Formats: C-alpha cells, structure tokens, sequence
RNA sequence: AAAUUUUCAGCAAUGGAUGUCUUGGCUCGCGCAACGAUGAAGGACGCAGCGAACUGCGAAACGCAAUGUGAAUUGCAGAAUUCAGUGAAUCAUCAGAUUUCUGAACGCAAAUGGCACCUUGGGGUAUUCUCCUUGGUACGUCUGUUUCAGUGUCUUU
RNA sequence: AGCAAUGAGUAGGAAGACGUGGGGAUUGUGACGAAGCGUUCGGCGUAAGCCUGCGUGGAACAGUCUCUAGUGCAGAUCUUGGUGGUAGUAGCAAAUAUUCAAAUGAGAACUUUGAAGACUGAAGUGGAGAAGGGUUCCAUGUGAACAGCAAUUGGACAUGGGUUAGCCGGUCCUAAGCGACAGCUUAACUGCGUAUACAGUACCUCGUUUCGCGAAAGGGAAUCGGGUUAAUA
RNA sequence: AAAUCGUUCGUCAAACUUGGGUAUAGGGGCGAAAGACUAAUCGAACCAUCUAGUAGCUGGUUUCUUCCGAAGUUUCUCUCA
RNA sequence: UUGAAACACGGACCAAGGAGUCUAACAUAUGUGCGAGUACGGGUUUUACUCCUGUAUGCGCAAUGAAAGUGAAGUAGGGAGAUUUUGCUUUGCCAUUCUUCGCACCUACGACCGACCACGAUCUCUGAGAGAGGUUUGAGUUGGAGCAUAUCUGUUAGG
RNA sequence: AGACCUGAAAUCAGGCGAGGUUACCCGCUGAACUUAAGCAUAUUAUUAAGCGGAGGAGAAGAAAAUAACUAUGAUUCCCUUAGUAACGGCGAGUGAACCGGGAUCAGCUCAAAGUGGAAAUCAACUGCUCUGUUGACUUGUAGCCUCGAGAGGCGUUACCAGUGGAAGCGCAGGGUUAAGUUUCUUGGGAAAGAACAUCAUAGAGGGUGAGAAUCCCGUCCUUCCCCUGCGUUUUUUGUUCCACGUACGGUACGCUUUUAUAGAGUCGCGUUCAUCGGGAUUUGAGCGCAAAAUGUGUGGUAGGUUUCACAUAAAGCUAAGUACUGGCGCGAGACCGAUAGCAAACAAGUACCGUGAGGGAAAGAUGAAAAGUUCUUUGGAAAGAGAGUUAAAAGUGCCUGAAAUUGCUGAAAAGGAAGCGAUUGGGACCUUGAUUCCAAGAAGUGCCGCCGGUUUGCCAUCUAUCCCUUUGCCUUCUCUCUCUCACCAGGUUUAGGCUUUGUCUUGAUGUAUUUCCGGUUCAUCUUUUUGGAGAGGUCAGCAUCAGCU
C-alpha cells in the first residue's frame, strides 16, 4: 500500500477564476515549484490509493479444499495427466512407490543415484535447462530473478534425513502426508504432478481418505470421499452398448 | 536461508558490498593458490598482499606473471609489475586486475601470516 | 451503515494473527523450559453456569472454596504451591456441587507425587515421596491431565401409574397462574 | 505546534549533531559498562 | 523556369520520450527499552599538509587512549619503517580521556565577548591599589546544621 | 455441415474478441546480437491489432492456459517538460555632446593619455556620516558567461592584500516605556506587579524606596597640528 | 514605472514637515469618518491546520466488432436546472 | 441542446502523466461444496503457507402478540411425464382415442397455529376444557432448504 | 534566666525538580466545515487544534460486582451477544452490558486496640567487619490485625533461615570450516555453447570484463564449536543436577468460646450545567442541605408499607495476556522503477522566496579499464583538420536517442486555403520444363537378415485381488444414550492377518519387437548432374450449356 499524505503535504489552493489558467490547486510563494498545481498533476495524489485494509486472503471450505486434494491425488497415477501437464520415458511406473529404506537416505550423493535407478533423468535435465535463465519481466529487481521448473515431488510419512538429501536437488519438493498441500500437488492449477511416494506414505493414505463405496474416513473426522455424478467415467461403452442401441433409430442424413 | 539474521535480498547484498569497509575488503579481495601450495598448506585460498608473486588467469593478459605493486582496495583492485599500457603521451599505467581472476605463484610469510595458515588448516 | 466518523484511524488489521499465534507459542515453551517437571497452570473446579440457559451446562470455574478444602484438608494457604486455585468468593449452596469438587480434589491429591527439598524427607507441611519414586512424566499442563464430558444417557424406564394420568399441560398451567395471582388469592381467602 | 507536522520535522532530535544521543545505542547494547578496559590477550 | 510556400523520403540539428538498469522509496511482520543540572535536544563559531559543501570532530578539534584485525591510504603530495612488528588503516571495536561559545541555561544582562562581586595561586610606595590567574555566586524544594525574630504559650532568675 | 428469413441506430443493456504491467504452470528465443526505435521490403485480420525483411542498437525478452491490476486518451481555460508560427518583427528615441590624435591589443565609435568643445552650476551629478548592504574596498591577472551594440573595460571572473584609539563612538545615566522580586489570578497558557523581615574576631550607633533593561541625534572625564599607505587614520 | 514623466497647480512659521525610540493586533486595532488604513492583501489581514470542507450547478471521463434498443409522459415532493 | 459548419464555448504543436476505485451492510442472478444442517483459540510445521482438532456461537430447522404468554386434513381444475389404446409410407410418425397415476406451478376453496371478537357440556373450579363459531388479522402452516464460498449487477455509507 | 510554639536568613552539609522526543499511554480543555437534501435540537464529536504528565509499556485491578440460576466470582484483551436492549425534530442518525467460548492467570496491606515489667522503631555523621554521638518521634515510630475473619481459651502434632560443588543458560566483541578455473568453438573479455569430471546437511543472495553450486565473499553444518570479558542458578520475566545441613525463634493445623470491630463536609438528597444507549436522571461537577450502626449501598420507572438476595464505599499496592506511522536493530514483498516511489535514489528539508508564522524545488546512467584524444597543422584564443585510444567513439548534462520543431539534398504539386472519400490512370520502386516420373554416376543414410548381449509377450492356458457374497473368526482402531455399569462385553467405521463362494496380472509356451557394439554388407529413400518422357502459372479469344435479364 501507499503511503497515506503521499501527495497531499502541501499547503496548495485555488487560485480560480479569473486569472486565465486552469481551477486546480496551486502551490504558493515564489521556487519553480511555486504556481506548479490533483489525480493528474505531477507530485499529485494517486486516485483511490492502495489501502491495507484490501482482503488479500480468501477463506475456501473445508470439503472443498479435500475433495481437490483427492482430485490432485488421483491425477498423479495416471501417465495420461502427468505427461500431458514431465518426461516419463524410463519411469516403471506410476504411482512410483519406494521401500521406507529411503526414509533413511541422508546425502545428496545417494538422493541423486537412486532417481536415475528409478529414471527421472530426463525430467531432472529440464530443471537444470531452466536453472540458469534470467526471467522475463521487472521481477529480477525483486528476488524472483530466475524462473525454473517443478521436478518429481517425494512424499513421506516421517523425516529421518530424507528432507536433508533431497532439498538440495534442483527443483524437487518434500511433502510429509498429513499435510498434502494442493499448491505443490496441482501447481498453476493444473492436474498431475509426478510423485515418489514412500510405502509407508502410500500405505497411510487410506488411513486418510478412506474407501470410495457410506462410512467414513477415520482421521478426517466425518469425511467422505466425493462421488461422481456418473457411476461409469465414459460414453462409449455405455452408448455403444446393446441395451441402448437396439432401442435407437437408424440415423438420418440431411 | 533457513536463518535470520541472514538476508537473501538484493538491495541489501549489494549496499553491503559497496559500501565495504576497509577492515571487509580485505576478505573480500581473496586469491586461490596455485596447485604446488595447496599440497604444501592444505588451504584453497588467501587474501593477497603487496608483496606477493601472483599470475593472471583470466582476461586479455592470461598466463602473464609477477610480483604484486599495490593493493587499491577503494576499486576492488591489484597492481602488478610488468602488466602495463602507455597512453596517448607515451606514459606507463598499471593495469588494474581484480583478484579473483589472479592466482598465487608464491606468498609472503610473516609471523602472522604463517600462523594463518596454521589457523586455516586445522579443518584441511 | 456506521461508518460516518473518521473511521480510517481506528481500523484494526489482523496480519498479525500467525506471527501472535508462533509469539505465544514461543513463551509456552520456554516457560516448560523452567519447569520441565513441574505441571504448567493450576487446578480449576467444576461449576454450573448462572442464568437459565446455560444452567444444564458444566465448564470450569476460577477456583475451589474454603468450604472444599476443608474437607480434603489443605489450607487455603498452602494450596497455590501445589497448584490448586483457591476463590474465596464463591459458595457451596448445594451438597452436590461441593461432592463434585471435593472428589476432583481428592483424585488429584492422588496423582500428586511431591519431591522432597532435601536432604531429608519431611512429613506433611500430602507427603514426602521418598526415593523409591515412580516415573512421572514431565508438565503435563494439568486441564489436559484432569479435564472437565456433558455425561449423557437415561435407564429406559417401566410406565408408572400416575405417570399416563397426570396432565402435564395442566400442572404447568396451574402453576404459571397461582404465581401471578398471590395477593389476589389471599383477598379472596381472608 | 501540531497544526504544523512540516514544521516539527524540520527541527527535532536527529535533523543535528546528536553529540551525546549518537552514542546511545552501542553504550545501551553493552548495559553501560563503567571504570574497566579491555584485556590484553 | 528559378525563388518562395506545402507535401513525402534520406542525412544532419534540436529535444530527452521509449527500452534496459537501481547502495532509494513504500508496505507488512518480528525483536529491544536506552535523553536531561554528572548540563539534553537544538543553535552559533572553529578544526584537514593542499576543502567550499555534506558527513566527522571540539584549542587533545575529519581526532587522542585502549582492544581486535594484521599492511595500507590515495585526487596529488609527502611519510617511506610502520614492515617475522610492542604495528599501516577515511579499518573494525570502543569499556579510558578531551569536549570552545551557547541552549532548561543558572552572578546581572544581551542586535553588548557588556557590567559586577566573592575566591585560589602568582606578578608588580600598600591592610585598602591595579594586573594576570583558578573556581564560584539563578529559582523552587526536602532532611540536617548554625545564627536569629516574635508582650506567640509558659515558668522564672 | 445444410436450408430459409433477416441486417439503420444516440442514451442505455448484454455477448465474443484485441492490447498493457506483474503472479503460478508450461513451451522456448538470445553477445554468430534480446528489448526499444526507424522505414515506399512486405503480408494477414471486418476491426481493435498481429506477423515479418532491412538499418540502428548493445542485454535481456516472448508464445500458450490460468490468476491479478495503479491496464488502453485528442479534448478537462487538464498537469509537467519540450518546440513553433508571429519575427530578424515590436523595438533599443527623457536627463543638451561629443570630436581629433597617439599608445595598448588578435580586434578600438566605446580602454587609457594629451588637445579642443560641452554639461553639473554649491537646497550640486561635489566633500562627509546614519539606516540598509557585507568585502562591493585595493593590486595583479583573464577562457567563457554577465554588463539588452561593442569592450583591450568592470561593482563580473580568479589569486592575493587591506579596517591599529585612555582622548572618535559603544561602554555609564535616566525618558516614553519594558522585563522580573513579594504576592494575586487562571486547569495551565497567560494577565497584573512599587510589595516587603531584602558606618564606627568582637562590641555599639544609625537605616523608607527593589533589582535590572531602555538613546551610536537627549545627559556625559580628556586631543590638536603636520607627515604617511596600492587600500587605514 | 503593478501609479511613472512633462507643463500647469495647492500650502509654505502653522490644527506644519520629519528621523530614531516607544504603545495599540484581527470581529481586534487605529480613524479631523472615505468603510479609510493595518507590509502591492481589507464591508474583517496574513500563515498553518480541521480539509481531498460541501455543490440538485459547469467541464472532462482512455480498445474493436457483434445483437437488442428508449424517454422528455403518470402520481407525490419547500417540487418547477 | 428541439436545433451547431455556426457570428455558442474548449482546442498553437508534440511527448509523457491523467478520471467508477477500495472497505463495510444488504439484495437478486449464476458457478462450486456439503445438506437439516452448515462454517476467536489450541495442536502440528521447513515456520505469515499447509494440515488436524475440542467447546461455544452465527444463520437455518416455527411462527405470533404491545405484553403476560400461547405455539401448526387436505380437496378440486389445468398440467410435465409414464401406461393402456385409436389414425398414417412399412419395424416410425402424430395423435388428445382411452382410463391409470398426475410431479412442479398457477387458479378456486378448505383445515390447523398466534392475535382480536364472541360463546362453554363438564371437571382435581385463582384454572383446565368436550364442543362450536366469526364481511376480522399475521411477514403463519400444509411431511423442512439452508449454510459457506466465488464473481457480476444494484442500493447505501464513506475523499 | 530557661523550656517550648511559630516564622525568617545563609554561595551553610548532603540530596531531589525543571527541558527535549511522538508512534502507543494518562488528565484537563474544546470547535466548525460536514449530514439532516433548508435549519435551530440532533449529527460530525465527548473528535481536531490548545494546556499539562509518563513508561517500556501505560491505565485497570482483587467487587458498596453480576444475577434471580442446579447460580457465577479482580483487571485487561480477543470472538460472540448485536447493529440487539435503549436513545432520537422516535427524523437524519446513534448504540452498550450480562451470560457463553478463548488468551492470561496472582494475589494482597494500611486506618479502625492491646509494648506500657518499661520506642522494642527510623534517619544523619563517625568507627571496626556492627559500636558510638546528635536528631526525628508519644499531636504515635516498630511488632500484631485487614472481614477470606480477628482476638483471647484449650490441645496437639508438623513445618519455616542454609552452605558446598558440578554442570548451563543469557549478553557483548572476535576466530575456523565442501567441490574445475579441464579441452575445443565464438568473442574485447567466457561467467555463453559443446564434451568430459566434481561437491551437495551448501543449487539463498552478492561479486568478478556477458546467464558462475565448484574463481571469490557467503550459504548448509550452526540456537554448533573455540578463545576474551561481563551477567546469572542466592536477585530465575514460575522450580536443574546430585552431596550435606537446622528450631533460639516464628508459622500452621484441631476443638470451643465469642460482640474490643471495619475509612464524614464523605455517602445521600434538592437544584443547576455537561455527559451517557442509560429513558421521573449512566457518570461527573458547582451550589444548598447534609446522614446512619441488627447500619449503609445496589437490585435499569417516580412513591410508601412488608419481606428477600447480593456487596462492605468514602484509604492503598500488584506481573501476565494487550497497544506501538517515534527511537534502536533485524527479516520479507503477486508493491514503485526517476513526471513513479517519501518533498528528498545526488553537498534535500538543500538551493531559493517571504519582515515573519511559514513556503520549498530541479538534479540518477561515458567505458570492462581513463586507455579522458599526446603529436603535426590553421587560429589571438575557443575550436577545426589530419593522426591516435578503444570491441565502438560511447568524446565529458557522454547508454539507447521517439515525436513536435529546424537546415540541406532529392522528388513532385500550387490562378483567392489545404487536407479528405470513392474510382481509375501516370511516375518512381518492389516482386514471380511447377509437381513430378524413368535410366546411369557420385555424395549421403546405413533398416531387416546373420551372430553375441538385452527387453517387450500376439495367442492358447493355469491363476491372483479388484469388486460383492457372506461365512469361520481373531487382532488393533473408531463411533454409540448397548448392557449390571466404575469395568469388560456387544453393535457401527477403519485398517490388517485369514476365509466359503461365483474389459489396468503374475508364473510357463514364444506370433512379434526395441536397444547395444563388432560386423556381414546390403536394402532403402534423400539431395544433386546427365539424358529420356512429361508444364504449370497468369491474362485473353471463340464455342456449348445452367440461371437471371
């Protein structure tokens, strides 16, 4: 916001009618400044100045905010969402589940060999393209000099030095599982990152989000997993069916 | 990063750098050594000297040598003999090199400058 | 709309709340830091709020009666070494409010292990503990160790006679009606 | 006068030399330490 | 047809937009409690080898002592010693000193270095003389001290 | 995709696009040349606009989907800055007036020296002070600018130098008046302020005025001659 | 020259002219009275603030196409801009 | 402005700067979540994000009287759609041809609740109450829809 | 003459006050613009300006309180009550409190009595590690007491002063920590590109001749560790570890008895004025009246009679949570980018204007490095011209260098405006054997085949769990007005290890297929140069039809 009397100090008034100008507010004496004149002068007022009573924050529901999340989830199994949103050439699968002997990886060397054993060589070169790029635009002056991509995001259930290895590698987050952020999950708003889950962390989502088909969800208290409108994702299996085809017409032309 | 009291902003990086009080430069103005003396000491750098032979690395006078003249630590700055150009007039200048790109052939050993390194070395 | 005086000076932002919030929790830590052993706050009684709608309620009060503590048989002046609230204020009108208390007292007196302040153990003053001693836990906080749980349900019951006869419209009726007309009942008596 | 803030500004604590206030702030950091040196080593 | 006027382009002029910068602003958050009769804030006048200002400082005057770091500063000059050092620096730190004339401002004053008195130590027919020299002398108010005043209330020599 | 009918429009309403500064995601360009700028090399779109050759330039920018706003100008006797026509135009005409020679200099209607000729005409354009100014005083030197033409000149510019008191003034006194004491008002700020216990170590005997400010023309201790310096007497 | 210049003209020993010092300050002063003068400001000075005071009244109000497309009449109004 | 090429006013030229914004209280509309429900602190943490959570409260789930108080049986008509059946190029075309059930919603009238007015068999008679009303009246009711959030538009307060 | 009492003096001895700062805080004093579409009550506002006083916070504070309940229990702050009760030309507008949920929690001591076998107390000055000499003081200083009781009476048990040492925390100033400058291309310069390495608890940020994790400072490790000096656990913004201590005193607790008893020109009331949502008075103030002791105050409508409940006024202290455009020191940013952002990115509250109170600008950018153009030549000099530095003059208000405006050159046009629309033309100037097809040759390319190594698995089979279908359960969770109920058990929801029962994959068979080198050479198609066969493009002419005319 801006500073409030910015514009305003100053003890200026209309000279008016009668002397040939402009009614807008002088400045008195005699400077340069002196008769020098608003929202249009220079040195004037900004019109409606920011305050900082404007409401930055937004409130979202509590469901809502779930009901993504799951959303967000389900898009990182899937290879149609994670490479259309990645290189996912070498991968073996998704969702890449590891053993919980990851949990105890402290070094960085280690952190490294193991996402090429896995194969994410091709999308960890993507970060290191766009590691060394000055960004486009005003923000340089402003801390944000440089604008790299989002790599593979390690998920897992509890910190023994794995948050110390993989930090340091360029552009790949850490995400413990009680706290599944959407800003990490579908970054840009968009569905699909790649994970890496740990088996533990895998194995507790269902502690979390429960079971799809009416009871609920244990440690979300009173929660339940959304259901689609649809039973069945698809038209045409259900379209081109026998229930249904028998009974339609036989097409028409013009 | 993961302290305060350790700023990652631009603005007050460089005005710390630029203001720079004589006392700061001096560890500001550091040379790597030559591969010879990293064996010897067992340390990766040193701030220079007056008195110190010293060869260039970078720039336009690369694997050119000699002794250190002057130490201008108001530019950011070495003075080297030999390394030089006349002007309009016929009339020799010392051309200023920053000490980054410069690395160091030989040192000076003082008491205290010896018993830097000493203090250096007790991690390597 | 309120908004007719020069409001802009008085307008209380909140972009402070998180940084409050990680403020206070820095300096309940670093009171644990002191204690480490010692619970942290003091123990509060069980009360019935005032006025008749949160009358079926239970919260905590301010602090126990002298009355209370006679029974269990602390002073009142010894008691906030402890860690028991006193309130000299506040009255036991009821036996049950008090029977309340008293066994919330006395199950805490229970719990309490005291340590000696050395070099020997010295009675009273509940006890001296002496160096068999079983673990206690570091400051448990003491409303988290002792708390307050709207405690529900009824026996399902036989339907008695005089229970289907007597005409529960009627009595309260009666019984709105009598309170009004007091004095003018007692014209019409004498 | 607070009818003039332009007026105050120009003329208070800070707008001159400071010769005892400069000082202020490291005497303070140090709790007004009195009547000592520091050691040789 | 020249010349002139107008139009379009090229080159030159005039002018400082656009673009890219940025030791500056602005806003939010978090900590801390420290001016003054032991003379504050603010003012005036001075001080650098060669400076007007701005910063710094006060006849010890861009500083002195101490500590740390350990070889510069720099526009030029000089100093070279200060170079295995009881030590370079427009260095850092700062616990010891200096701190003119002022200002609440305090002997009276004040568009005046004006006009007094007391006092220390010394300098030139004298106890009273003039001179230099050291430090004083405002107001309110508390506790104590000393000296008083009152046909205030009392005894009484 | 096909068929048919329809198509004016201020104030106003709604729909789909074009463009600008930042945020998130993604795809890229760039010291073998980014942004911006110029252009009869041009092209596309109904249009807002977009793409692009060549030249200059020298360090960062763009496409796509989203989020966000200090987001689009011909006008406001709008604001700030810059520039024209008017125009080599209005004009530089009060205070009687200059001329000739030589010297100096790159250069002389204008500087200096001589010779002539005028004016001021002692209630002077002369010789000295105050107020106000503040180094303009004096000397030597000079590339600009300034001195409404010029300039070798200068109150301009630069580097130096210059103001000497017992007797000349201030200082001392009191005027109209004005600050404070005792107190008196008022929440204080202020306002009033003549009320009061203010000589012959020791011994007496006197004792009515309260301290200060206020005149460089009022009052008041004492100075005159001649000489002297680039500038003081 | 934000009141000047020329010729003419009024008074000229007084209810005269004038320097310095001093007193009177804004709904207040001062006035041989004109609402004159009070720093080029006067039928209420100047400076800052409350203040971005209020305005049924003027003047402006920044891209393109596409589709629909008015009213100046009713009643009440310190209402007739 | 009824009417401007006007003898109506602004505009010498160019660049840059320049005017429906932000907060609050409501309201309709629309998108999303959950649905008789719905959404200050503490606990975690790499520390303004995120994640989890106890107890209340908000608005809603019942209105009506100034108040003391008291406090809720459907029917008919038209109708979406389905079903049973009658006309035409044919295994598909539109009928109103049928009787069957008739959603939403509108139209007509009821019953029940509160207020007002006017009664009252009989009881445990300051009261209760079978029963039966009224050209009166409510923003009532009739097997509940709301709450939170996002954006536009409008009203109002603030420069 | 001597005791007091009262009032002076002193440059007496030793102390304390004054003034400054503005963000927050305490007290007085006190407007109008404005809204009401006028205006006067009302509103703005118990605000601005004015005059006092503080502190790291301040004020507030342990009920002369809320309530009418199964009752609560200092103060402050947050959320809520609530835009509610109430006020209001009942117009415009205004507007709290209790309960509830949280942060934070802490209580206390004077007066009213009692040393009277004996001022036990306090200050100043001097004297050894706590004596003496003056004074204050009985017109009352210590001890005791503060309504939660207190005081005697009786009777028992139990407590209360500490020294040691080890560790450790806080504050200030210092000190030390990983890995390439490896080869080639471009360039003034490599920090860019390509290839090959390395470190990572460090790939924040900055510097260095252009995008630097490895050249340098830093960053991580680190709220670490190591010096030097302060403070600290005793004096802790609430308590740390073992070791070893004690009762002269003093304080608790139990039974019982009880009246030594609680703040006056104050409370209260009548009036006047202000203030409040507070209405026949919320709170305050002036004046007048002026209390009481089984009393007094409050219980939101004036009044009297009779009950009930709640508090103990007129004396006082008190941390925390809370506030913070100032000072001091840090960390950030969907903020501004030199007409913006503070007025001020620079010798900015500066230059400058005003008698004064006050007013108050403009002004950032050569280059990597001054290498800032010596030297010959013209000129009085300033400059010009050669030559020179640089990657470049980028040539000192020097990055880029728009438009308005100005000069020249070229190109047109012009009989008292010019521009403009639509339509052609003229002059300058710009722009275009296709696509292929068949032989031969070279330059590419290097598929399958054939080996070694490697990875997929059509199809026929056998089979898992997904899912529901419950079964036999058992274990751990979770919910529940499910049971004697205090605990176990039973249903509900999750997970797991097991079970009976009927189109997203394992393990064998090998249709097929990728990658990998040596090949073993061959296909293929590409561009091209030599023939052979083949011409699109554009604008027209005539002809035949289909529509309209």
């Amino acid at each position: 916001g801006v500073a409030p009397n910015a514009g305003y100090q100053t003890s200026a008034e209309s000279w008016g009618t009668g002397r040939a100008v402009s009614r807008i507010p002088r400045v008195p004496g005699g400077t340069h400044r002196a008769g020098q004149a608003g929202n249009m002068c220079r040195g004037g007022g900004m019109f409606a100045p920011n305050k900082t009573w404007r409401r930055w924050h937004r409130k979202v529901n509590v469901t809502q905010k779930r009901h993504a999340v799951a959303s967000a989830v389900a898009a990182t199994g899937l290879p149609a969402l994670v490479m259309a949103r990645h290189r996912i050439d070498e991968v073996p699968e998704l969702p890449l589940v590891v053993s919980e002997k990851l949990e105890k990886v402290s070094k960085t060397r280690e952190a490294v060999k193991i996402l090429e054993t896995l194969g994410c060589t091709a999308e960890l070169e993507r970060v290191r393209a766009s590691a060394k790029k000055l960004r486009a635009g005003k923000g340089k002056m402003r801390g944000r000099r440089t604008h790299m991509r989002r790599g593979p995001l390690v998920v897992y259930a509890e910190d023994n030095g794995v948050t110390r290895a993989f930090r340091n590698i360029p552009g790949v987050e850490l995400c413990k599982v009680d706290s599944l952020n959407l800003l990490q999950l579908a970054p840009g708003g968009a569905l699909g990152r790649f994970c890496l889950y740990t088996a533990s962390a895998f194995k507790r989502l269902q502690l979390l989000f429960g079971r799809h088909t009416t009871g609920t969800a244990q440690l979300k208290k009173g929660y339940h997993l959304p259901r689609a409108l649809m039973s069945n994702a698809d038209l045409s299996r259900i379209v081109n069916s026998e229930e249904i085809q028998r009974v339609v017409r036989p097409a028409r032309v013009a | 990063k993961f302290s305060s009291q350790v700023s990652s902003s631009r603005r007050k990086s460089r005005k710390a750098h630029f203001s720079a009080p004589s006392s700061v430069r001096r560890k500001i103005m550091t040379a790597p050594l030559c591969k010879e003396l990293r064996k010897k000491y067992n340390v990766r750098s040193l701030p220079i000297r007056k008195d110190d032979e010293v060869m260039v690395v970078r720039g336009h006078h690369h694997d050119r040598e000699g002794k250190v003249t002057k130490v201008y630590r108001k530019k950011w700055v070495i003075h080297i003999e030999r390394v030089t150009r006349d002007k309009a007039n016929g009339e020799t200048v010392t051309i200023g090199i920053h000490p980054s790109k410069v690395v160091i052939t030989k040192a000076k050993l003082d008491k205290d400058r010896k018993a830097l390194l000493e203090r250096k070395s007790r991690a390597t | 709309v309120h908004l007719h005086k020069w409001w802009q000076r008085y307008v209380k932002t909140w972009f402070n709340q998180p940084g409050r919030k990680q403020s206070r929790r820095l300096r309940r830590q670093e009171k644990a830091a002191k204690l480490g052993v010692v619970p942290s706050g003091l123990l509060r009684p069980i009360v019935h709020p005032p006025t008749q709608r949160y009358n079926l309620k239970v919260r905590a009060g301010r602090g126990f009666t002298l009355e209370e503590l006679k029974s269990v048989g602390l002073s009142p002046r010894v008691a906030l070494s402890i860690g028991v609230a006193v309130d000299h204020r506040r009255r036991n009108r009821s036996a049950e409010s008090l029977n309340a208390n008293v066994t919330r007292l006395k199950a805490y007196l229970a719990k309490l292990v005291l340590f000696q302040r050395g070099s020997k153990a010295k009675k009273g003053l509940p006890a001296d503990t002496p160096k068999s001693q079983i673990q206690n836990v570091k400051h448990v906080k003491i409303s988290t160790a002792m708390p307050i749980k709207a405690s529900k349900r009824c026996k399902p019951r036989a339907i008695t006679a005089e229970e289907q006869k007597f005409m529960a419209y009627a009595t309260l009726r009666k019984a709105l009606r009598d309170c009004k007309n007091v004095g003018k009942h007692e014209k019409k008596l004498a | 006068y607070n009818w003039s803030e332009k007026a105050k500004r120009r003329h208070t604590t800070g707008t001159g030399r400071c010769r005892h206030l400069k000082d202020m702030p490291r005497r303070a950091k140090n709790n007004f330490r009195e009547g000592t040196k520091a050691t040789p080593v």
